[PDB]
């Protein structure tokens, strides 16, 4: 009481803020991340410092930290995996993990772990610790996906090369040893495997051919490389996914149909709504923006309102639920752009204009409808919601060249020369554009660019990409498209860039009044500029 | 405890109901238009709601206004305070001409009249901090209401950050969206007749008799709150209908006049409640017509008369005159009856009514055009998207007037001198006098003569009482100078602040020199602000009462003997108005300025101000 | 949320134009010929609602050939305010300032309905004469009936009555209905084509729908005007509201 209280009581108060102070007055800390980064840093100083008796973690401290204890309980082993939609044990390695911090090495003469869990999963954790739970291999539920790669790798062409391969996996090592567990027909017609190696690979071929990843002849053996299995490899999509991706964009593919289509990825086939979090659930999905067709019954409305609420930033309360939703937004990152690249390679102009969106919407954690100053992360909270809630255009802020300007449109004097500095580090172009028929059927466009923004290394990074797409009339068909990288060295200073585009016949005959040109910021919001590219005067040779 | 329970029965009020749409609304749009039953909540609660939504969710807030008139501002700011557990000037805070009760800087919402937003428009071309004005009886076209929307479009196309509000209960939707509403649904009823031969000359003192007989011969207990023109007809009306009872029958009514120049007190006993079977019988001007609840009142009436006042811009000649009121002042009138319980409402509506006829909202354009140039909505005043402007001819008056003032120079832009009378919430020719009497050093007898020329009247006259008493007379002191009469109350007044029993044994009106005392130092404040040197410094009251010659100035007069006059605009034929104190003598200097001339049975002039010859021939 | 339905509705819009009929009659060469580029039609649907009108400006020109063929080139998508049955519509917008713009006449307005009529309603005459009235008498009416499975186009003159009689309505009511007269109007002879593409004019901060900002709506704003891909009707720029409850 004399040695400790004064030294713990003085560092109780300090930095503590939440219920963690009365239990750090009694000698003992709580410890989990969404937790004041000084507040748990004081929790793992005093632990280590002798003054808390007792530190309750999650599961992190076992990864991130080295703060170790003679003691140490996993009370229950239950945990819940979102991507399988339900309640599970800890993983070995988690259990390893959590065990490592178990007796300090340079003062302990021992160390104690105690695992706490039902009786049926004793068993199983007795084998984890004590050497006995064999490390087998799981590469046939995913070798589907990971084949695809290195056929989009072009490492292979003929299925010997996939036989081949399959011989520097732990499978096969796995295989020959145990043939047994692996499910092999007879090792000892088929040697080291040959002939299973070779049959995995057409059955896993087939599926792939089948969803349109490849092109596969069995009789001739040709392996063959599509544009939709290279984009599963480079984003990392299941092959499921694809598929759905395939058959459900289209040309007419909307918002409302978007969400749908992310919500049906395999990503999330295990997604299942609940009976308790339902009375929540629908409360959010009659307050949600975009329409969502599908039922509080259907899984595919809980992932679209759960995507719709991490673009929104909504509090949640359950903890099943707001671990599902942290699952979705990890994934919807890379889902999106799959969703992204394919409507670029098909075309589409209007649902492609509209993932990029999604996926800004979904890197800045909000909707398009929101003026960007919101964007930059050095902005007042009350400067944007009066010039959100006034309806002025977005663009409009941005015109006035002038500091004091700035200020008197805000109605604010000193946020008004700050917002000006920023203003001037909003990305914007100017674009021009002439078409210069080569031959009758070839248009040459002849662009020049600048770049208008003021470059910051904080608010920027190394680069600012930006899609450039060619479009008809409708606004509906990408007609040419390439991705300008804008880098501090560029900004400011003028450059050309040319292509050609061949007409399709319709437009041979009788020209269209223009085309469209467009420029859209990859990473900031309401950061396009498009022109119209005229035929006015124009012979075709 | 008594907070919770006025939370409770807000929680009951029809607008409550609404809440949320309402603050989503307000948070997402720039300007909306609430639309909501007279007595639905959308004063008390609206700025309520916003101000909550802010210190709910960590936030503060400001804010503003719901009304026109004066004892609206200082009522429901009381109400309101009382609606908060607090006292006036913590979150309630009120401001208007001769009252002021502020608030704290932060949170805090600022209940004032119009004309005195307009006025901190000149300290605030931005009128920032201020978060979320509120819009209060938008339908009484006003020139101070149509004046403040043009600025206001204008600053919510440059201030997006800003929000508007607008509301009304009696409004064109139409109308509305040539300039998101949200309608909100509840109250009483309020049954509604319409007389039904021309209602021609509408004190019709039959029609009058006959209806007050008839709402006796149904025995329901209630109050009736007859609607007129002024204090003639009032007096008239009431008196000749105390008359008829002596005829024709208070131990069963009681008669109570409601006149902005009426003692305080007798303006109170309005909302007060009579002994156990008298009836009380308001007759009223449109003082009476918007905002209040007059608990006890289930009757109207509605003679569909207003008192106008109309100017001509080609001979520059204003008048007084009885005018037909217009659909927006006839519901907001019937409004007044549902408040409560069921009522009445008993439009003498034939004529005039020809209720569609009925001008659904006049006005001299001048002022709303400097808020148009000075918000910088620069196009043209003619290409302003308003509403009305509206007649093209009273549009170039304006424009003809501000360019001889050289409040616009020769490209339709505006002057230094426009944009600080743009500012002051006066007219522009006492803006400009005032910066005269800002040079001479004679800034605050002018602006007290100013603010004089733009308040309710300051003496109170007896009912039938034909002129002054000669204590008020000898308030002037040898000047036949009603503008010095008033100074001369207004000094004393200042010290007495023992000031109900000061103005009962003067006879003067208390809320009209405290108006007055407000309007004069907000229009000092809003100099100081626009960096100037005030003083008052010598033979200012000839130096000063001669600046009024400038600030009033088409408005002289002549003498031709007994309350007979002169107006030096080619000879026409007026008399000293009997309020003056110039209403009877030979005197000294035959010229005199005035501040209104008033069409009535013949034309009248108002408060006079005797002026010598050099003060008329050089301004 | 009634449009949360109407907006899910909006997306198989663009079936309808698998159902394209066009009212005619005896062709006439006295009188013009108004050639639509299919093209616009399509586009102008598939942003349109299935309850709410949706209205726009067209502008043209006659070919050389006959100058009595006037080809449809532009539309122009303007700020409005739609409604079940009628449509506000902001004023001719001045688009003088844009390129390719040399020599257009405004040839009139184009619009979405919900009753199949053989004439000019009541609700379409008051627009038309508020519109065209002291502007441009010539200017005809486009009248689309879109309904479940189909499109249906019928072009409009409106006599010197019709516009008279719409003048005298400053305002229309859903039972006055007083002195109305289907004779009002007259066939007017349209071509729908599908070898000539139009494009759109759209405003320059991009929507043309001020349903859910109807404070905002300036219906004699002046406006500024691009060419450009106009917005579906429930396009979230329609509807900043919506993204603040969420």
């Amino acid at each position: 009481d004399a040695g400790s209280k004064q030294i713990l009581k003085t560092e109780a108060a300090n930095v503590l803020d939440p219920s963690l102070r009365k239990l750090i007055e009694s000698g003992i800390g709580t410890h989990h991340a969404g937790l004041t980064r000084s507040d748990r840093s004081l929790s793992e100083d005093l632990f280590a410092d002798g003054l808390l008796q007792v530190l309750v973690c999650t599961a992190t401290l076992a990864w991130g930290v080295n703060l170790p204890a003679h003691t140490v309980i996993i009370k229950g082993t239950d945990v819940y995996s979102p991507e399988k939609g339900s309640w599970e044990q800890l993983s070995p390695q988690d259990v390893l993990q959590m065990l490592g911090r178990a007796g300090r090495p340079r003062y302990d003469t021992f160390g104690e772990g105690i695992i706490i869990t039902d009786q049926s999963n004793v068993q199983y954790y007795l084998s984890v610790l004590n050497q006995q739970l064999p490390i087998e291999s799981q590469f046939v539920s995913k070798l589907v996906d990971n084949l695809n790669a290195e056929v989009v790798a072009g490492n292979i062409k003929c299925r010997n090369d996939a036989v081949n391969w399959l011989a520097y996996t732990y499978l096969y090592v796995r295989m020959l040893a145990s043939p047994m567990l692996y499910k092999v027909p007879d090792i000892s017609s088929d040697g080291q495997l040959k002939k299973f190696r070779e049959s995995l690979v057409h059955s896993a071929l087939c599926i792939l051919k089948e969803q349109e990843l490849v092109l596969y002849d069995a009789e001739n053996d040709v392996i063959e490389a599509t544009d939709l299995g290279n984009i599963a490899s480079s984003f990392y999509i299941n092959h499921a996914s694809m598929d759905v991706y395939n058959r459900e964009l289209d040309e007419h593919t909307t918002q409302i149909d978007l969400f749908r289509i992310f919500s049906m990825s395999e990503e999330f086939k295990y997604v299942s709504v609940r009976y308790e979090e339902k009375r929540e659930l629908k409360q959010l999905l009659e307050k949600a923006p975009i329409p969502i067709r599908e039922d509080i019954d259907d899984p595919l409305a809980k992932v679209n309102v759960l995507l719709q609420s991490y673009f929104s930033q909504l509090k949640f309360e359950g903890f099943a639920l707001n671990s599902d939703i942290v699952f979705i937004h990890q994934n919807a990152g890379r889902l999106l752009r799959a969703m992204f690249e394919i409507c670029l390679k098909r075309g589409w102009g209007h649902p492609t204009r509209m993932l990029l969106n999604l996926c800004k919407s979904a890197t800045t954690k909000m909707w398009p409808t929101n003026c960007p100053l919101r964007q930059f992360k050095t902005c007042p909270v009350e400067v944007i919601k009066r010039l959100e809630a006034s309806t002025v255009p977005w663009g409009d802020y941005l015109q006035l060249e002038t500091p004091a300007e700035v200020g008197r449109a805000i109605r604010s004097e000193k946020y008004g020369k700050q917002v000006y500095d920023l203003l001037k580090r909003f990305p914007k172009m100017s674009v021009t554009c002439n078409a210069q028929p080569i031959t009758r059927s070839v248009m040459r466009f002849n662009i020049e660019i600048i770049a208008d923004w003021i470059w910051d290394m904080n608010v920027h990074g190394s680069l600012e990409p930006f899609l450039l797409m060619l479009e008809d009339t409708d606004g509906d068909s990408i007609l040419y498209y390439d991705v300008l990288f804008i880098t501090p060295d560029i900004v400011g200073h003028e450059f050309t860039l040319s292509f050609t585009y061949e007409l399709k016949q319709h437009n041979q005959n009788n020209l269209p009044p223009n085309f469209f040109l467009t420029l859209i910021s990859e990473n900031w919001w309401h950061s396009e500029f498009e022109i119209p590219v005229s035929f006015n005067g124009f012979k075709l040779p | 405890p008594s907070k919770d329970d006025i939370k409770h029965t807000k929680e009951q009020l029809p607008v409550f109901r609404c809440r949320s749409q309402l603050l989503s609304l307000i948070r997402e749009n720039q300007v909306v238009v609430i639309i909501g039953e007279t007595g639905s909540g959308k004063t008390t609660q609206l700025a309520q709601y916003l101000y909550e939504e802010g210190y709910a969710n960590d936030r503060g807030k400001s804010i503003v206004v719901t009304q026109p008139r004066r004892v609206a501002a200082i009522s429901v700011a009381k109400r309101v305070a009382m609606e908060m557990q607090v006292p006036l000037g913590k979150e309630v805070g009120y401001s208007i001409r001769f009252e002021d009760v502020t608030d704290s800087e932060c949170t805090k919402l600022k209940f004032v009249t119009d004309g005195i937003l307009l006025r901190e428009t000149l300290l605030d071309d931005t009128l920032d901090k201020y978060s979320c004005v509120i819009i209060d009886e938008a339908h009484e076209r006003s020139l101070n209401t149509d004046i403040l929307l043009g600025f206001f479009k204008i600053l919510l196309a440059r201030r997006r950050d800003l929000k508007l509000i607008i509301t009304s209960a009696t409004m064109n939707a139409k109308k509305f969206s040539a300039f998101p509403q949200f309608t909100i649904p509840g109250r009483f009823p309020v049954q509604t007749i319409y007389t039904s031969n021309p209602v021609q000359d509408y004190v019709e003192a039959a029609v009058s008799q006959a209806v007050k007989i008839h709402l006796a011969n149904d025995c329901s207990s209630g109050d009736i709150l007859i609607f007129m023109t002024g204090q003639e007809d009032i007096e008239t009306t009431f008196d000749t209908l105390q008359e008829k009872f002596l005829q024709v029958y208070i131990n069963d009514i009681e008669i109570l006049p409601i006149y902005s120049a009426l003692p305080a007190d007798l303006q109170f006993k309005i909302f007060q409640d009579l002994h156990g079977t008298k009836r009380k019988i308001i007759i009223a001007t449109n003082i009476a017509e918007t905002s209040l609840t007059i608990k006890g009142i289930r009757y109207v009436i509605d003679c569909g008369y207003s008192k106008l006042k109309v100017y001509n811009p080609k001979i520059g000649l204003d008048s007084l005159v009885i005018t037909p009121i217009s659909k927006a002042n006839a519901d907001q009138r019937s409004g007044r009856a549902g408040r409560t319980a069921p009522g009445t409402a008993y439009r003498l509506y034939t004529e005039d009514t020809f209720k569609e006829d009925m001008y659904l909202q006049r006005t001299n354009l001048s002022n709303t055009l400097l808020l148009l140039k000075s918000l910088d909505v620069t196009d043209e005043l003619s290409k302003f998207p308003f509403i009305d402007k509206p007649p093209l001819q009273t549009f170039l008056s304006s424009l003809y007037e501000l360019w001889f003032i050289g409040a616009i120079d020769t490209s339709g832009q505006l002057t230094p001198l426009g944009l600080q009378m743009a500012k002051f919430p006066l007219q522009p020719s006492l803006s400009k006098i005032l910066l005269i009497a800002v040079r001479n050093g004679c800034s605050d007898e002018m602006l007290t003569i100013v603010s004089m020329l733009s308040v309710p009247q300051v003496f109170y006259r007896p009912k039938e009482r034909q002129k002054e008493a000669d204590i008020a007379r000898n308030k002037f002191f040898i000047a036949k100078s009603d503008h010095l009469t008033l100074l001369n109350v207004f000094e004393q007044w200042r010290a007495n602040n023992f000031s109900s029993h000061w103005c009962n044994k003067h006879f003067v009106q208390y809320k009209s020199l405290v108006r007055a005392r407000d309007i004069r130092d907000q229009l000092l404040t809003i100099l100081k602000s626009q960096k100037i040197p005030v003083i008052s410094s010598g033979k200012d009251w000839d130096i000063i009462k001669k600046c009024i010659c400038s600030g009033f100035a088409h408005q002289a007069a002549k003498i031709t003997g007994l309350r007979n006059y002169v107006h030096l605009k080619t000879g026409v034929s007026v008399q000293l108005h009997p309020t003056s104190a110039l209403h009877g003598l030979g005197d000294l200097p035959p010229y005199v300025v005035y501040h209104e001339l008033l069409m009535t049975s013949k034309e009248y002039i108002c408060c006079v101000t005797s002026v010598d010859p050099f003060w008329l021939m050089e301004y | 949320n009634e449009w949360r339905k109407s907006a899910i509705a909006n997306t198989l819009l663009y079936l309808r134009l698998k159902n394209i009929y066009v009212s005619a009659d005896d062709f006439v060469e006295e009188q013009n010929v108004y050639v639509l580029p299919k093209n616009l039609l399509k586009k102008f649907i598939e942003i349109s609602d299935v309850k709410i009108q949706v209205a726009a400006f067209i502008y043209g020109m006659s070919a050389k050939d006959h100058p009595k063929v006037k080809e449809i080139k532009t539309v122009v998508l303007v700020p409005q305010l739609g409604h079940v049955g009628s449509v506000q519509i902001s004023n001719i917008p001045d688009i003088g300032d844009l390129p390719d713009t040399e020599g257009l006449e405004l040839l009139g307005w184009i619009h979405t309905q919900t009753e199949e009529l053989k004439f000019m309603a009541a609700s379409e005459v008051a627009t038309h004469s508020k519109l065209f009235a002291d502007k441009k008498r010539d200017c005809i009416d486009i009248s689309i009936f879109s309904t479940p499975g189909s499109v249906s186009l019928s072009a409009y003159n409106l006599t010197d009555e019709g516009y008279q009689w719409g003048e005298e309505n400053k305002d229309i009511m859903n039972v006055l209905s007083e002195g109305f007269e289907p004779t009002f109007s007259t066939h007017a002879q349209l071509l729908l084509s599908d070898r000539i593409t139009g494009n759109f004019i759209i405003p320059s901060g991009n929507v043309w729908n001020y349903t859910f900002m109807g404070t905002a709506f300036n219906q004699e704003g002046d406006y500024n005007f691009k060419y450009g891909i106009p917005l579906e009707f429930y396009n979230e720029m329609h509807r900043p509201v919506h993204f603040l409850q969420f």
